[PDB]
């Protein structure tokens, strides 16, 4: 028995009504807990039984569902309610869990500040390459990064990074180092990122030289 | 009841690996079944095995002849060892507390990751990106982590830590600080660097 | 007129000639007699045949079997039905559709008449176990289906074997009659009388596939004395000649007068002589005949009706009332186990169908008096189709109301329709192991065997979820979980087995099995209303397949015989 | 010296007399032959017997069946052993303890020399299945343990049916050659040659319980043709007399000779004649010889015990592995229902011990060899005591460690002795059932309807508790609710089945279901551990008194025959 | 929950009885098992049956084809009838409230006594008793109850209410009041008979 | 399924431990709850599983036993734990309850003050015989009362009484009503009550006089 989360974000604002489907392969007949996983914890059970509710919750979490869709429903969404939501079928050995759903704290989008910087003298002592453009307080998720060596772009050798959503601000971050070695870097003087956001189509450009 | 893991962070490959959950507030052959349940790095959960109060095991099936559950009931203790591990098996593990008629999980290990990997401790190797927002990049250290604080905290508005990633199984992360343009290169600007495990800390300034 | 018959040299070394009149042959038993008569019979055409076959000149495979005269040793007459009742039937099926019936009944009273049988022809020939009619007259009525056709060679074989005296005897004069109404006759006769061996006027022998002679009887005895060993001393001399003409005895004692002038002068007359309704009529006509041999058996009808009613009275009284308490689940799932595992072996009398008739179904496919789907849909809709009907209305309709199951009338029409399904599908497995075999004890024995092995994968017996994966795939070869599981998924699914609890969200208890939903799922069947009909399904789909495996059986077997 | 033999108009209004030779008695069939051989036999003495018996001037109840000699129609010899080992066999069992066994074995050299026989004599004579050895010689060793006690008269019931040509005859040549021996011998021939009716000495003759004539058979056909319808002709005047021979016929052909000179000159005859070891060496010789027909039979033996073993790894296969979940209880209590049923059913090929052999059983009886403590004790010490052993140990050595059963010793010995017990039970009532009869079938469909009506009142498929009070009481009929209740009660009652929940003293779940002790006394199984033996107080119960029985039946119809 | 049940208090022989035990706090058709319970006069217990929440009837088995409960969903009701009763069947009688997951009855109506007589409501016959204690006996009174209390409870020391016992099913009781000597016949002792159901009260003193 | 509890009485002091033994006549397996029914209630649950306790009680209250054995033991025996005790299986239905177990409190043990008395003249009038033996404040149960009308003693027609535990004197009490016709009661003058008590072996003599 796979269980099916569907789907794996949402991104809904504050005191908000939210619903989580979690769809089993099987008939699971109410053997269905949900776990509400913090940043850095272990699933702590919400829901056992897939009506009930485990003492020690504010009670604003309601479990429905039969036959195999299965649905976890908050209703006035608080910032404590942000985490990872782990269906768990227990009608059989193996205890299969679902995929999570990480829900999202709607923001006014914005556009990437982004700043990208060549490597240290050191580092091309070394003859390593690995030049990083910033993206810093961006939202929503999905962004893309292009890359250009003096106009002659490479999309191969990325590697990139995103911190998780940061609670202080409601936004993103993400740096995007490129790793090369040293003749296809030492060649060229201008380096360029450009960024592909939802608001703003035209992807922003940014270059340096040496 | 009160549940407390404790461990290796690290095996190589190809071996064995062992934990142990002390248990306190119940005895482990009194009431409940005992769990064991890792968790992929980002999101992914397996369950992989109970024994139960009367020394019965059951084991995920995906994890045949690796795993094995035994328990030491004078000490309160139920131990896992997994054999032929592979860096797949890097994952956060967890000793879970599973009730049986009401059926969930309840309880649950605080968490200890655990990390397969071939390389040995390695020190970091600090590079500083000057040309607002200015960044230190760390390569090629071992193991995880190593944490950096601008200053040691001194800018810490817009201080943004990203997560290490391998790099032919050596760590690497970076970080960044927002600052405007004239705090640099006016006040001396560095990024704290401390990995613990090696017991190095390097210090670079960051100049154009 | 003339009827001949030549055989030039055919395979071994054996030459035939055969006048208008009577003629037996004759032999120690295993010397070819009756593998001889299957070669005079045209049953096997890929069998080593090499010789030359004449029959009035005209070659033999082209429609030989149609107005030939073949009777086999065994007189295998319906076991219930009358003399008259099986002449219209073989005469209704045999003849074609522009005979009227008046015609046909006279054609019936020539042939009884011809026979002097007229006293019996309205008793019940049948005299398996009930015993009404002396057994030669049932060899009378068995020539008689040959009689119909009104044919010029008639083949019997062993008609002296299975009679007292003076039947047989009496019997042999009829055939003598049959002599004198122009018509040439070959008998196999075991071991004869001295007095019709007087009237016979040719025989031939036959010694482990040997041609000895062939002449007639007075020639036996003057061609067999210019053989030596002179026959005297009321030795019984057809015997006696029996006892001296049984390997230089055999080969030399043939060959010396395979150089006499005889057997020259018939080889050189022998080198003188080298110079129905389509398909409904059919299956209607033949389905009324075993449809009335079920009727005229009360035997096998009532002998099972009568054990499904008091069984069914018995499970009723068991389990009289089921309550919805803790015990309710391991008792409702207990008398459906009990019932489509007793279809099962009770469709193990079915084995026995297709393999009593069958030398029965063997002279009537060489006779051609159908057409093999004719045959099997025909014999289908005579014994199968109402005999499997009547324990699952029975069974459904008396113990539904004692057992007191859902009071849905939709409900009681799928366990009705579900019991139907599963007696025509674990009856259509018992054909298909069955049907083209002599012996009913192997196969009963291997039936019996298969359907243990499917009782186990069940669903009560094992837990069919948790079997391991490497043989939990040949649960669906099984019947009873077929019918097992669609008769507890319109049973337990509305149902409710722990009072006072609700269960519906069952909090702290779990592992309670407090509907019949979860013990359905916990047991492993799809909840959804379409996985109460692929069960149906794969029992339609069964039906077809081995109904089929029978079908190829008999088409596979049909010239084998 | 001369043995004589003599009766006075015995019955109906037959009279009888005997010169030292050979003699044959013949008739139609039904003519009594073998009823007055039954007569000769002294084998029923209830039935109306109204005459003068004398075995010369001896009169006849006292100890007539030790020296006198009689055989059957058929010629029942162990259907594995030699020649050489069944007249070892008969011959220490028939003469005393005091002949040593060279001496015995002097006795079969002669009379297995007397019979020519020496070259066969190490071949195995039972040919049901492996055919080694020709009926006729078979035939002769049957006459031969009658030739064991030197006998003066010998009856023989049809020895010329059954066989082929000339073995009959040479047959009758050794007998011939007993007659020749100084020896009397009485035949029941049903159809003979007239080669060895010529080489007859006298004949009388039978038609339906009416004396016809006694004399020799040239004086047959010369008192015969006094008697009109002169036999001539070739026609087999032995055949064609009996042919003549067969209701003013009878009384007036007969009568016509009671007034002949010849059956008033032997009335004046007749008035002118009117002027073992104790018990152990016989059980233990016996049950040689049966316990060597098993070994020397395979067949019956192998089969079963491949069915056993593949059987238990297939439910070895299913099971394996027996978790501790909630699908544990069902499937641990599925495997034990099984094994205790098959163990039933696997006792239905007990009923052929006890009818297969039940000719030999009389004809041994009537003869007198043993005992019938003896006998039975015996028997049951050949087949049923070894071979029911075999499936149970096996059952529970390769079934106990594949599914995870307990691992404690002493209930891997209860399990052994309970599927030990119980399969002697169930065969215990296959045998009350079956002994007596002739038909294996109609007590096979008997058995097979008790064994399940005891089927559903075992612990699965009912729940005996809720059973209504007016037929619950017919539980203790069931043999499988003796075996499944301690197969159950030895394995259950430790367990423990709800993983996580301890369920000593549980709480909130009720109805859960969570021991192996809550399985148990809610299926209705005393707990305490008489419970457990009182199973096989039960079970050795029925085994003792089933076996008696079946001992009753075997006491009263001994003399039944 | 809170159950009520209510009905006559009194049949008579060989007839049908019946009661009715209005629940608030759940549905009858809701959750659990809803429970007739009678008790005979003095200890014994005797569970009756239940209509559980799906209609379904369980009835102990000694109350064969004479008992019967039934249902009403709308106003939360569910009754019993009892046919052909007896005077055995006098007892108190009570609904109550059965769990199902834990087995056990855990609520129960407040009890209403049930008396199976064939006798007419008759009114009390005042004897006193006069040759400290002196009592008033009351004899032949029906129905059950009625009280007594000496002088409406002027000299409550010592005051003994005995049961009522049948004689000729006719209940009788007696009482007792334990007063010195100087009282009698001094102060005027007057036992107060009380009876609700034909609405009767003698007053008779007591002199020697 | 029959229990047996027994005994059926039982009279122990004011803090004690006391122990109640309830007996099935089958395997009942834990499925025994203990009922405490007060003088003039409704059984209340006590005990369920028969080792659990419903809260609302003072958990001075233990249930023991396995198998077919039970025990309800109760440490420190109150003023609240008299009352009468129902063992109740609940394995199977019918649920047969207990024979229940009437507790009483230990009292030091009295004579009965004993007072019989003649009826009244109206009761002469109608012909009516009822002539009453009180016996007031004996302890413990049993007790004989003898009659005798002038000597001549009759143990027949004889009616009796008894009110329940008096906790206010830890006692008991009794009327004893015999009840005749007109003629063999005034015949006679002289009536007699004796008491039988287990501490004063003699019968304690009372008559009167018409
Ligand atoms: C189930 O739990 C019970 C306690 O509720 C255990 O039973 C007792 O355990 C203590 C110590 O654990 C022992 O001193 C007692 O002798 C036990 N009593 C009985 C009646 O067993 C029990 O051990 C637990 N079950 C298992 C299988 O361990
Ligand atoms: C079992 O209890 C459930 C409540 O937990 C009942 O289910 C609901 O009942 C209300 C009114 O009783 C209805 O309006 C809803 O439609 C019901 N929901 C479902 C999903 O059924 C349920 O009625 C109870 N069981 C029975 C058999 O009555």
């Amino acid at each position: 028995i796979v269980l099916t989360q569907s789907p794996s974000s949402f991104s809904v604002s504050l005191g908000d009504r939210v619903t989580i489907s979690c769809k089993a392969s099987g008939y699971i007949l109410n053997r269905l807990a949900w776990y509400q996983q913090k940043p850095g914890n272990a699933p702590r059970l919400l829901i056992s039984g897939a009506t009930s509710l485990e003492t020690g919750f504010p009670s604003r979490f309601s479990g429905t569902g039969s036959g195999k869709d299965y649905t976890l429903s908050i209703s006035s969404l608080q910032t404590e309610d942000v985490g990872t939501y782990y269906c768990q079928q227990y009608w059989s050995t193996p205890w299969t869990f679902g995929g999570g759903t990480k829900l999202e704290i709607r923001r006014a989008d914005a556009a990437p500040t982004v700043s990208i910087f060549p490597p240290s003298s050191e580092q091309l002592t070394s003859g390593g390459a690995s030049v990083v453009c910033f993206l810093n307080n961006f939202y929503p998720k999905d962004i893309n990064v292009k890359w250009k060596i003096d106009g002659s772009e490479r999309q191969n050798g990325v590697l990139n990074s995103w911190t998780d959503q940061d609670s202080k601000d409601s936004t993103y971050s993400m740096s995007s180092t490129l790793t090369l070695t040293k003749d296809e870097y030492e060649r060229h003087n201008s380096y360029t990122c450009e960024a592909t956001h939802k608001t703003s189509t035209s992807p922003i450009v940014k270059s340096f030289n040496r | 009841v009160q549940l407390q893991e404790s461990g290796p962070g690290l095996v190589k490959p190809s071996q064995s690996l062992s934990l142990t959950c002390t248990v306190t507030g119940f005895s482990i052959t009194s009431d409940y079944a005992w769990n064991w349940i890792r968790q992929f790095p980002g999101k992914k959960l397996e369950w992989m095995g109970y024994i139960n109060f009367d020394g019965g095991t059951t084991y995920n099936p995906s994890l045949r002849g690796r795993i094995s559950i035994t328990r030491d009931t004078s000490k309160n203790q139920f131990f896992l060892q997994l054999r032929s591990v592979t860096p797949e098996d890097t994952a956060t593990y967890y000793c879970a507390t599973f009730y049986g008629a009401k059926g969930t999980l309840d309880y649950w290990g605080q968490g200890t990751s655990v990390t397969v990997s071939s390389a040995k401790t390695t020190p970091p190797s600090v590079y500083p990106l000057a040309p607002v927002t200015l960044g230190c990049l760390v390569k090629g250290y071992f193991p995880e982590p190593v944490t950096l604080t601008w200053n040691s905290g001194s800018l810490s508005s817009g201080v943004h830590t990203f997560p290490a990633v391998l790099q032919s199984d050596l760590y690497t992360l970076s970080s960044s600080v927002t600052v405007t343009s004239s705090t640099w290169p006016s006040q001396s600007i560095t990024c704290n660097v401390a990995h613990p495990a090696s017991s190095t800390k390097v210090d670079k300034k960051i100049e154009p | 007129e003339g009827a001949v018959l030549s055989f030039h040299n055919i395979c071994s070394n054996i030459n035939g000639i055969m006048k208008p009149g009577l003629n037996a042959i004759l032999g120690p038993t295993g010397g070819g007699k009756s593998s001889l008569l299957d070669v005079l019979a045209a049953r096997k055409d890929p069998s080593g045949l090499s010789g030359d076959v004449l029959i009035n000149g005209a070659p033999r495979p082209a429609n030989f079997k149609c107005n030939s005269g073949y009777v086999v040793q065994d007189d295998v007459v319906m076991g219930t039905l009358t003399v008259r009742e099986n002449l219209q039937f073989s005469a209704a099926l045999r003849l074609a559709t522009t005979m009227t019936n008046h015609e046909k009944n006279e054609r019936i009273n020539r042939v009884i008449q011809e026979l002097g049988l007229d006293k019996v022809a309205d008793s019940k020939v049948g005299t398996q176990f009930i015993r009404g009619v002396s057994g030669g007259e049932r060899k009378r009525t068995s020539i008689g289906m040959e009689l119909i056709t009104d044919p010029s060679i008639l083949f019997l074989d062993e008609p002296t074997t299975g009679l007292d005296s003076s039947t047989a005897n009496a019997v042999l004069l009829l055939l003598k009659r049959m002599s004198k109404q122009g018509r040439t006759i070959i008998f196999s006769i075991h071991q004869p009388r001295y007095s019709i061996f007087k009237l016979f006027d040719s025989l031939t022998l036959l010694a482990s596939g040997r041609l000895m002679f062939h002449g007639p009887a007075q020639e036996a005895l003057g061609y067999f004395e210019s053989a030596g060993y002179h026959c005297e001393a009321y030795n019984n001399p057809a015997d006696f000649f029996l006892d001296i003409i049984n390997k230089p005895l055999i080969e030399k004692l043939a060959e010396i007068y395979v150089n006499s002038s005889f057997y020259k002068e018939t080889k050189a007359e022998l080198h003188q002589l080298s110079g129905t309704t389509s398909f409904c009529h059919q299956l209607r006509w033949v389905s009324k005949r075993s449809f009335k041999n079920l009727l005229g058996n009360p035997q096998a009808s009532i002998a099972q009706i009568i054990v499904t009613v008091v069984l069914g009275l018995v499970i009723g009284a068991i389990y009289f009332g089921l309550k919805n308490d803790s015990t309710g689940i391991q008792n409702r799932a207990g008398v459906l186990f009990f019932l489509t595992t007793n279809q099962c072996f009770s469709s193990v009398s079915a084995v026995e169908l297709f393999v009593v008739e069958k030398k029965l179904f063997i002279h009537e496919y060489i006779s051609g008096y159908y057409r093999v789907s004719s045959y099997f849909l025909g014999k289908l809709l005579s014994d199968l189709l109402p005999m499997r009907m009547l324990p699952s209305i029975i069974f459904t309709c008396i113990v539904y109301f004692m057992l007191g199951l859902k009071p849905k009338a939709d409900a009681f029409f799928v366990m009705m329709f579900t019991l139907m399904m599963v007696a025509y599908s674990a009856s259509s497995m018992a054909l298909a192991i069955a049907a083209g075999q002599s012996v009913v004890s192997v196969a009963t024995l291997l039936m019996t065997i298969c359907f243990v092995f499917m009782m186990i994968f069940s669903g009560l017996l094992v837990n069919l979820t948790t079997i391991a994966s490497w043989l939990s795939w040949l649960q669906y070869f099984s019947i009873p979980r077929y019918g097992f599981t669609a008769l507890q998924h319109n049973e337990f699914l509305g149902q409710n087995f722990c009072p006072g609890l609700n269960a519906t969200g069952n909090n702290p208890c779990n592992y309670a099995t407090c509907t019949g939903e979860e013990y359905l799922v916990k047991q492993g069947i799809d909840l959804s209303p379409w996985g109460l009909w692929k069960n149906h399904v794969a029992l339609a789909c069964m039906i077809v397949i081995f109904l089929t495996i029978a079908y190829l059986k008999l088409l596979f077997l049909k010239k084998y015989s």
